[PDB]
Order: C-alpha cells, then structure tokens, then sequence
C-alpha cells in the first residue's frame, strides 16, 4: 500500500508510529502496527510526511522485524480480481514530545504521548474548521457546573472561536487571515446532542444569538466557510457581475432599505466550481410580498422553491441541488419576485 | 506578602489571576492594564487551584511566556 | 477473527491487553497472548476499541512476533464447514494505571493493574446495574464483622 | 461537615485511618476526595 500522513492542529510529535487497518466489505484483512521502516521522525504543524515534492511512502509487511509479506486467500483475489477497492483507516497514534531541562538540551525518552489522551479528551470540547484549502481540527477546555470546587473562567461560544484561532475583532464581527467568520456568512453543522442542547439553551436568553450562548464540557461542532459569498457592500467573489444590482443601504444588516420589484440573474460555467457534488444554498428574510428562486440546472432536479416569509425577522433557508459532468453548460439561478 | 499566596506551585501571582489576566513581561507575569491591545500584548486567565489547568503537561507559567518550544503554533499561548 | 472491546468500570487502562482463549466443541484449540498488533494504548471507561463507527479489529497469529498462523488440523476443518460455530473467551486481562510526578510528568510506565487485584475482590462486594444501552458493574467496600 | 455544605452541593464521606489506602486502589484518600490526580477517571469514584 502506497499512503502519506498529515498533520493538523497545534503541537508537533516525534516518532510517530500509526497502527493502520484493512477492510475489504465488512471483514478485516489485517491490522498492522507501524514497524521500522515507515517510522517516521517528524511532524511540523500543518505538513505531511513526507513532504510536497517527493514520493509516498509504502508499507508491505507485517512481521515484527520486517519480513513475512502479507496474505490473502483464494476467494478475496477472486473478490478483488472483479474490481472492487479496499479501505484503509487509523485506529490510534502514538509518539513523543519535546522536554527540556533549565536551559539544558531537549530530551525526548519515554515523553509518551499514549498517557495524555483521555485526560484532555473528557475536559474539553471539540472544534473543526473546514476551509476549501487546508483543516483546522481545535479542543478548547470547558466547565462543570454540578460540581462548584472546580474553578475555572467560563467564555461563550463567540470567545471560544476568537481563541482557538487568532482573530480580529473588526467592526464588532471578527476575521480569520481576512476571511469572514460571522454568525451570519459561515455554515455551521451540528449534530443531535449539541444541537438539543444549544437550542435548548436558546430560548433562555433575551439575545437570539448562537455565538454568545455559554460552552459546556462534550460538544463537537464543525464550522465551514462556503465558496461564493454575496456581501452587499465588498467582497462578492464572483465571476458572474449581478444583474439589477441595487444600491441603496448595502453595509450589513440593519440596511433593508432596498425593496424592488422583478428579478435577478446568474450564470455560473463549470470551470471554477467542482463538479459531482451537493452544494448546499443558504440565505436570509425580508418582509416582500411574494417570490421565488428557479434552479434551471440538467442532471439534477430542476424545480423552484416558495419563499413564504412568515415575519421580516431575518430567517436562514437551505437548498441543495446536483451539479452537471463539466460541460460546456452553466448553472443558471433566477430570482423572480415582487417585494425586494 | 498579603497578595502573594499561590497553592499550587504554578509560578504565578493568585492576585494577577482571578481579576482582569496577567501578561508576560521579562520573564514575570506583571498585572494588566487597558493600554496595552495597542502593543500586541494579550489577556487571558486561568484556574489557580490546578498546575496544570489544560491537560498538556506544559505548566502555566511555561506556556504564558514563550519557554518551552518554537514550532509550537503561537494559537496556543494562552492557557 | 473480528474483534471489538468494551469497558464499564470507573478507570481507563493505558496499554491495554486481553489474553483469550477459542473453543470450538467443548475442547481449546488455542489461548492467545495478544502481540503488538492488537494492542491498545487509551480506552476510557465506557468506550470501545475503536470507536462507534468503525470496522473491527483482526487477530490471527498465535507467535509473541507476529508470524506462525493458526493451525487447524483436517477433522476439525471438516466439522467446521458442517456450519458450527466457535466461541471467544476472556481468560485475564493486564494494563497499567496512572500515577503522576512532580507536578509535570503522569507517569504510566509498568504500574501493572495486575498486582492489585487479588486485593480488592477478596474485599468489596459486587454490583452489577443493567438497562437497554450498557450496563455497569462496581465494587464497593464492606466490613467484616468478626 | 455541616449541613449548611449540602446546599451548595458538597458532598460527605469518611474513611478508615487504620491504612491509607481504605478501597485498596492504590491511590490515596486525600487523592481521591481532593480530586488532584486524573479527570477521566468519573467523578462518582471520588469517594473512598
């Protein structure tokens, strides 16, 4: 097998040794610990091993010392003479770090890192960041509350975020290496724990916010930025210039001050999205009189949407929808409607 | 003295510590004042009653100031 | 074989090692030590090696290095294809726990869980909970009255 | 102990002081109510 590592996170680790795993459909060919060979000396944060510009790394055996190639019987070579494709995954990481003495030289012996998993796991929480050119995997320390001697500061969510990564409070939202990450322009997935609990907590408070509603100890969210962002007063990275653009109070929110009656158009080519996939769609309300939004798309469902606002509160909406095989066609999406 | 009473041996002021933060200056968690985001100089508070208040085996006083690694992502200063 | 763990108790177990034992129709085929293989560095109380949404994890050497496969010899192969199932069984156990130094290094390194078991059955009594999703099993001290 | 300590939420235990270690896991019992040796281990345990 042919396979390089990654790395993601803060911290470094010497003397890595994955112990990988096998599955073909449902059985387990084998499971082999690292030996020798693919050891590998180094990690700094945000590489592979080993590097951009070289080779992968290939292991074959899985003796102790390295000999006694791998088997397979008669009837998986006939499953994998058909065409089927095998799957490969990590059970557990192992390896060390770097200690020092009093201005000494740097000692790395038996500095395990096997012992301080489950310590950190079950007093933290969980954050993953998914930008469209690397990943940002965090786990930021909580608080109890049941039990009144374990001191600690509790933070929201919304200051969480702002230390896990290092952001800029611009303007009462914050960046991230200028992006925009804000309760409004970022996707952000949860799953059923977290979500009964944070929606469950929602209603407690005066303020309807999500990023201000207080940690708690076991929580795994996932944040990701989208691809194509329509701020109103900059940054609309965007091949296809909007048609009927209006002007008027286009700074954030607290500017609905543009109610037009008609539609808007755009036609985006195949050349700058990816195709084969599931795109998801996401907006926010106004009080207009009526609407709706066409999906003209082939290879997919082609069908439109009520918009059906039920107050001016500025509510969210999604819609997913397939993309084409590269061709020389193009998504074109309408807004057809009176109101704004 | 009278405001320097630290329990566990973390190296840090327990006065520079429950209140506003603490910040690192010539090796010495000194108090924090309000004109200082103009520098580059953070804020940030712990728990007092632990020496190790994050899990990692880097002390606090370690991990405040710059003392214990480089390759070390600088998003992980605070404790 | 495909093979899981679990754990219901109130400590995790660095390094962790099961020892188990086949038996096909009343008799043993083989009792195995695991190698380096299938061992298994953190599990916390109730959890699993691996975790919820993976496949399991295979054995099928018997040799302290990883070589020499199983053995079957013809007679039991050919009562084996007759659709008979054998069975899995855990003998004893071993691990380590964690003690911690000089306000810096918890150590784990050959603190057996072995040598204190002897100890805390022959004194406690055992409780075992039971409902629909895991169960629970303690220990808790008692005193002798003579 | 008080009951006063009850309402906000502490606990009350004793022990043996005829050996150190009065559950036999080798962790002490100012280890164990002073809950200063590892987090993963459940807080119900505390108790000796």
């Amino acid at each position: 097998a042919n396979v390089r590592y990654y790395n993601t996170g803060t911290a470094p680790m010497y003397k890595v040794t994955p112990t990988t795993n096998l599955v073909l459909d449902g059985d387990t060919l084998s499971t082999i610990k690292a030996q020798e060979n693919q050891i590998g000396n180094n990690l700094s944060p945000g590489d592979t091993y080993p590097k951009k510009g070289l080779s992968p790394l290939a292991l074959n055996t899985m003796d102790q010392f390295s000999s006694r190639l791998i088997p397979i019987n008669y009837d998986q070579l006939k499953k994998l003479d058909a065409g089927k494709q095998i799957k490969l995954e990590t059970t557990q990481v192992s390896g060390n770090f770097g200690t020092k003495n009093s201005s000494g030289q740097i000692v790395t012996e038996g500095n395990s890192w096997s012992d301080y998993i489950s310590q950190i796991d079950s007093i933290s929480a969980s954050i993953i960041l998914d930008t469209e050119n690397e990943s940002y995997e965090r786990r930021v320390t909580a608080k109890n509350l049941q039990d009144p001697e374990d001191k600690t500061p509790e933070l929201t969510i919304g200051e969480a975020i702002e230390k896990a990564f290092g952001a800029t409070k611009k303007d009462g939202l914050l960046y991230f290496n200028d992006i925009p990450i804000d309760e409004s322009c970022v996707e952000l997935i949860f799953d059923d724990n977290t979500a009964n609990k944070i929606k469950d907590s929602l209603k407690t408070l005066s303020d309807k916010k999500i990023y201000n509603v207080k940690l708690e100890r076991g929580m795994n969210i996932l944040i990701k930025t989208p691809t194509y962002f329509t701020n109103f007063d900059d940054y609309n990275n965007y091949p296809s210039t909007w048609s009927n653009v209006n002007t008027t109070n286009q700074d954030g929110l607290q500017g609905s001050a543009n109610k037009l009656n008609g539609e808007t158009k755009i036609k985006i080519p195949m050349s700058e999205l990816k195709p084969y996939k599931r795109y998801v769609f996401s907006g926010y309300s106004k009080d207009p009189l009526t609407s709706n939004s066409i999906i003209v798309k082939i290879k997919a469902k082609e069908e439109k949407t009520d918009y059906l606002v039920p107050e001016q509160g500025y509510t969210k909406f999604s819609y997913e929808f397939e993309t084409t095989e590269k061709d020389s066609s193009n998504i074109e999406i309408t807004l057809i409607g009176s109101g704004t | 003295w009278e405001d320097e009473d630290l329990d566990t041996d973390n190296d840090n002021i327990p006065d520079s510590y429950e209140r506003n933060g603490y910040t690192i200056k010539d090796l010495i968690a000194v108090k924090w004042e309000d004109s200082f985001a103009e520098q580059g100089y953070k804020k940030y508070v712990s728990n007092y009653l632990e020496s190790n208040t994050a899990g990692d085996p880097y002390t606090d006083y370690e991990k405040a100031s710059g003392s214990f690694d480089k390759a070390i992502k600088t998003e992980a200063r605070d404790p």
